């Protein structure tokens, strides 16, 4: 029980903090993140010469540093979907040849996770996307309705029903290359926040893909998905802890400079105690983040700590974005204020990787509640 | 295993657990937990499959 | 003590509800609102042939109906600044000739209220905008930093310091025509919400205006301002009660239709009890709105009820906009969802007419707290 | 739409305010309340020479005044269970002879409402208490687990199952006299608050009561109960609005007198804005109370407004009791402080007449949520 | 960065958990705690043969285990005031002879911390209790208004003004033996919770104590106090994390057993998601507790982490006590329910060691807010 | 009246509504509301009873 | 009028109330209220001006 | 050290800091922090005393 980072971890962390200011779809910034090592952080050298093979804590701590120093949160979010919803299920359940095929470019080519449908969001138990096997190939059919990185994706990790009778176990996970005929993609959705992370409808119209693109055994998809959500819900939300620290830093700096009545506004407890509560929720959220990443490296059930962390972090991020605007007044409501992006992105964060309601369902479950 | 009837449902050995939705993502956790306390068995990942979890009889078999 | 609207009031209310679907700066919709009678609602026939001379309750009830049926909340907000921050101080403190000059077009020409400065927001006690009298004229100097309707304004209601030594009483209110030389206006600010209500910086560089444009006696400005804020904080926020009802209606309709697991999501208490709390806060906010408007017609100090109503309504609107998105999931985060405009507009509403912190300062004051 | 009380109502209200300081089981204070007219407020003169025949608004306004001036909230709570859970279902569904028999002493003898059981609390759909008819008599069997006024009751309004097959309609309401053989009563429960309102287990062991003691038709009990809960949830909680005003008054007085650092604590916004929020929730709760009582006199479905009012009032009362202690510091934690009774009583108020969860279920229902 | 307890720490923790069920003023339970080692946990063997010399983490973890297994929270609270507000300032600022004199019985005689006065609570800058030096002795005069352990104390750690002109530095800390003539003590105050921790007024009427009873240099008292509050606010509140876990455990067990409508109440999300939020706040509070204790062993300023932990823990405890009652219904409102003690004790916990408002003032300070 | 199946249940004219719990306190409100919009009938209090609400057939009768 | 010193400030008849900020928007409300309870006078709107509220002496004059 | 005037007060070398309340528990933290960044000095515990913190002049002395 200690909260000390190694010399090497502190150095990687300040390296992430320094990298922030070196930054349609911002392909240049995305490539710069690849060069920094962002998509390679949890990948072993065995599968990518620029993989880092870091443990979960070093990973999330670097991501936390990127979230603090990079203003384009949407871009970090896109890169983290790619790495944790796609690269990791490939690392953990792909054949050895598919791993050597796909990962070297993934660690550096873009991937998108596709499970949500028109009638499947919080409930992914009855997917309308089907995969019939024919000989050495699978034939995929159905639409996926909210694919992050859809328009820029070279590969889709698709979850489809292979056997409606096996229910929770009747689903398989595939890696569908872009360039597989039958794929069409809608234009990027206009949405509240996160403009740099494309969100698209993808339709699969008789997509024929070779057996070797399937992830794990047939019928394993629902648990492969749960395993990728354990990565996304744990590690992606490190971004938002970094962003909250920047938020808090800007509110401290502003409240100590902005004056109303030849007194600085921090002298009002309505302002200062509001900022205090930002720091309390942040330290709470950061600590729950660290705790969840540690348990994940420990071989126990870590779902409760991960659901808690995603909840605490995402809800704190929403409160952080409201409070940041409240502290800055009209300045925070204006776009040049450079402040209202937090609330716009944070409201996404209580939806994807499963809404706050669904995290609590998980928490209840792991607590023993029938 | 009236556990499935009280704890998970609030049925016999041939009721299809997967086909009719009794074992999902959440109920599985409760079941795997009960299988560890009552029978000491910790079902490895590889053997969670529709053969063994077709119903109570097939499930008891694997235990 | 009763909550019954007269036959005539119910009819005006359903007339406002029906008007909503008959709808850069949307000048056409603004003129259509003029024809409906929106800027004329509290104006007497004595000063405009299309003035309605309604009491405060009939006024706010019609405005509430417009807020429910018109999706462009920003447009309603613009029109209400014009009517309640500008037309009313003109009605209540303008000379008889200025009233006959200005009001007939105001009730139907556009007006903007300008008090905020670079260093004056929540504190309007030390305004850097000066007005030196010279003969029969006043010479205005200084910038106003957040003028709603700035770019479209034909007149500005400007508050300036005329006598720094008289402090709280050293300020005068003027009606500065657009076309007074020395006025320059910045481009519409890019801001989080309310795109249809322009927000501009206005600079006044030696603006010479005739004595007859001053509102009330010299040195009365701070209390003329407080009197216009009593109109804006009471009546403008009727819009947001109307918008919350639409929000609630869309969440009821959605939760009864959207299914997850061949059950509608309203069967989950995380959803339904969330919608219950939307209805409780709405009924609370609506009732506090009505109560404040009634007291305003009663000749007592109504500042406490008005500050309470603005607080309750604006904070409920923020919660309403978050919850509306939570209920709709990804659909509510998408722009086509037609839902995320509430949170974007609501965050403005806890700032203008004085932030939530400042309303509580007023409430404390009227409660007796030293 | 107005918020004006008649001259006569204001006078009754100040009469309730003046009555407060004229005050085991405090039988003397209870009789003094009878003399004041407390149990007679909604009873017509036709059934009691000291009945007042007041409408719901005059009733609740007087009760609100008693809650403000009487420190024994538990005693007011006991009297209101008696009047609104027992006297009213007798007035509204009793035979003419039972009304002339029971009401004159009720308006002035004590009554207790008994529905809760060991396995029936929030769900009163399957009551284990049975009533078999035999000739001209009913035979009651079963325990009631939380009877307010149990030990002091002369009559019990008992709800029993008469026909398990008719479900929601298989229940009848009876008036069981104390002195009916087979009744035994447990000692007053030790509980968190409300010491002056006894709470008892009552067992009914083959209680034979004449047909004429039944309230309404057989099988009507569940709806007779819902109708009495409409009275209790609306009118009883008027007490707590009165108590919150006293709470707020004591926090204003204390914050303006108590000094820390030769400044009064009201100069800290952590204190004063906390008291502001007490006043906002109070005005909200009071207004929702008035609105619910008005709708109840209007012949529409008023369940949504009544559930909202009970929710808002009871939850505000809990917050009021916490905040009252926070404002007073250690003094409020001490018993002589005369402050910690609010939180102790308020926590009862979110349970009886149906918990906050159950009110929201009602609200959801009346909103249309499936 | 890891969350692993050593084998020895886990064993001490389960030893604390097992000790709970081996249990006016409960002197027998207090002595049993002494035998277990509770008052000796942070004391070195150099000053007590039964001192444990544990580090802060092992200390708080054992205390957390006692808070989970001992139902008498007030007794744990009394013992922790004694150890952390009195024993520690003696260890850290007492002469070597006073340490060998006082500590062996303290580690096993009872001590009480006395700073609060009639006009000094949150502000301890102007203490009316004076200490004039005369020769080799100090003469103490003044009342202390809320002394935990007052009636049972053998020693008082008194903070008095020695030099009004040196302000924040004009205060000295003394160890006043009970049996020093001139001490009188009031009867135990009747208070909301914590019956086993006596709370008393103590008056000092010309108490003459030898120079050697002073703690540290004259004028050091205010910082000696801040240093003892760093111990009390960090380590005492470990009790409440333990108590919240018991609370949560009882709500899980109850919600999985209690049925309403032949369904267990945990199947309602109003119940289960409420319990989820209990677990989230608990894990947050526990983690902030651990983090604060670690920083305290690290030689940095740890005041911000300690104020955060006390805030988070105490406020969670209040919410825990409300929610525990909500989950249990009427059963939780009844005393035999064995549940309503949490809210009663928790409301104390947001007052002593400095109210929640004062912790935020500290947090603001350490964040840099002017 | 597939309303009872979709809106209230998410069955035929002889399924016992009261005996098996389909009409309770809440579902009654939804039903009485549907009976007012679709068929214009506002069922008076006196006639809410187990005869008329025994099942859909008896209920339709009273409408 | 030590009211201004305790209630509003927590000074004499020549201290300039408006110039140094003692009477603002909030303090005015507290003062006008005290002027209604103690002296029964309800200062009309027209006479709130810098002449009468220059200081305590001028203010007392108008009362 | 106009730091004390802006940051802590929003005065000269002889204004008594302790006697008039300018340095308390909170302001001390801000001051000790400023003394570490601007002048690199980390004032040890023993030397926080009324001699050295009597005023700015005595304080500057100890720095
Ligand atoms: C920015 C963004 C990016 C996204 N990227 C992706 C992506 O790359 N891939 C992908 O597959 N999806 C993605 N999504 C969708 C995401 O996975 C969400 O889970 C989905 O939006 C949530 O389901 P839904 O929108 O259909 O809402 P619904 O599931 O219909 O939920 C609507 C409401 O019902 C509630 N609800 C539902 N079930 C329950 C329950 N059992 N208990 C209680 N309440 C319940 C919800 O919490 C919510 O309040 C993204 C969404 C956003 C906003
Ligand atoms: C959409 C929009 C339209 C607007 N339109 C207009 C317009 O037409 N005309 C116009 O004049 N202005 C307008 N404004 C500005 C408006 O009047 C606000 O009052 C102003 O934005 C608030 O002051 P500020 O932005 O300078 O923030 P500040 O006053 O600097 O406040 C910053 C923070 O300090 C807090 N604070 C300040 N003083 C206190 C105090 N005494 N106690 C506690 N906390 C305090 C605030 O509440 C806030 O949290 C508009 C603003 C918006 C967002
Ligand atoms: C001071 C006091 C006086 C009382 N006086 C009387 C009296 O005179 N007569 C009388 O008959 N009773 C009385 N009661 C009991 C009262 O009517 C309460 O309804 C009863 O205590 C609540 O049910 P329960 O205690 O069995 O809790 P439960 O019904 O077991 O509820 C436990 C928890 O489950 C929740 N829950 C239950 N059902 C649902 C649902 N469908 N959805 C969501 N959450 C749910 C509850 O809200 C609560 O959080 C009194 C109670 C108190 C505290
Ligand atoms: C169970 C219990 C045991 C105790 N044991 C002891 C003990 O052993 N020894 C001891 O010395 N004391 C003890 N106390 C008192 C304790 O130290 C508290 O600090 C004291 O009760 C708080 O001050 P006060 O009660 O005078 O309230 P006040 O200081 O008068 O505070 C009243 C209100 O004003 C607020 N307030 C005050 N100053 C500020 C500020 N600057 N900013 C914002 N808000 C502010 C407070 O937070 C509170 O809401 C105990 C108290 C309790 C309840
Ligand atoms: C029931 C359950 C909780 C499945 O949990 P499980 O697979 O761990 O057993 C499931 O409904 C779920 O996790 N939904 C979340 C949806 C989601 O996370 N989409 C992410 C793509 S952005
Ligand atoms: C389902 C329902 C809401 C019944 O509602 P209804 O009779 O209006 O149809 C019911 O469960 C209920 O009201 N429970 C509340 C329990 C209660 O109020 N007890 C009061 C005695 S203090
Ligand atoms: C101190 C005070 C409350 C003045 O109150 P008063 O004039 O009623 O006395 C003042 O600071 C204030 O009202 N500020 C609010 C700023 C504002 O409302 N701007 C509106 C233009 S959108
Ligand atoms: C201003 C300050 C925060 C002093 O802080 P400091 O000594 O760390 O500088 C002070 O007012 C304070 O800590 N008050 C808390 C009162 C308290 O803790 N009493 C405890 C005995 S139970």
């Amino acid at each position: 029980m200690n909260f000390e980072w190694t010399h090497e971890q502190a150095e990687l962390f300040e390296h992430a903090l320094r990298f922030g200011k070196e930054l349609g779809f911002p392909r240049d910034n995305w490539n710069a993140l690849g060069d920094f090592g962002y998509f390679g952080l949890p990948i072993p050298e065995k599968y990518a010469k620029d993989g880092s093979g870091f443990d979960i804590l070093t990973t999330i701590k670097i991501i936390e540093g990127l979230g603090q120093s990079c203003t384009d949160t949407g871009l970090l979010f896109a890169g983290a979907a790619h790495t944790f919803a796609c690269s990791m299920p490939i690392l953990e359940h792909g054949s050895e040849t598919l791993k050597h095929q796909l990962l070297p470019d993934l660690a550096t080519k873009i991937a998108a996770n596709a499970i949500s449908e028109a009638s499947a969001g919080s409930d992914i138990s009855n997917l309308a996307t089907t995969a019939q096997k024919e000989g050495d190939y699978y034939v995929l059919n159905g639409g996926k309705s909210y694919v992050t990185n859809g328009s820029i994706a070279d590969y889709y990790v698709v979850y489809a029903t292979t056997n409606k009778k096996h229910g929770y176990l009747g689903q398989t996970a595939f890696v569908v290359p872009r360039n597989t005929p039958g794929i069409s993609v809608g234009n990027d959705y206009h949405k509240l926040g996160l403009r740099s992370a494309p969100l698209n409808q993808v339709f699969f119209d008789n997509c024929t893909i070779h057996k070797d693109y399937a992830l794990g055994r047939e019928g394993q998809g629902a648990r492969i998905f749960a395993a990728s959500m354990d990565w996304e819900r744990c590690c992606l939300f490190a971004i938002f802890v970094g962003a909250m620290q920047r938020d808090l830093n800007q509110c401290i700096e502003y409240a100590n400079t902005r004056m109303q009545g030849d007194k600085t506004i921090s002298r009002f407890q309505a302002v200062s105690h509001r900022i205090a509560d930002m720091g309390v929720r942040l330290e709470s959220a950061r600590l729950m983040l660290y705790y969840a990443a540690w348990q994940k490296s420990q071989d126990v059930d870590n779902t409760k700590a991960v659901a808690m962390s995603k909840l605490a972090i995402s809800e704190a991020f929403v409160q952080s974005g409201i409070d940041s605007i409240r502290v800055h007044g009209a300045l925070g409501y204006l776009d040049e204020g450079r402040v209202n992006n937090s609330i716009k992105d944070a409201l996404g964060s209580v939806l994807f990787s499963g809404t706050s309601d669904i995290q609590r369902e998980l928490i209840c479950n792991r607590l023993g509640l029938l | 295993i009236h556990f499935i009837n009280n704890d998970l449902l609030e049925l016999d050995q041939n009721t299809p657990l997967l086909e009719l939705g009794i074992l999902d993502s959440l109920s599985m956790v409760l079941l795997l937990a009960h299988i560890d306390q009552q029978y000491g068995v910790k079902i490895p990942e590889h053997e969670i499959n529709p053969e063994h979890f077709e119903n109570v009889a097939t499930l008891a078999a694997l235990i």
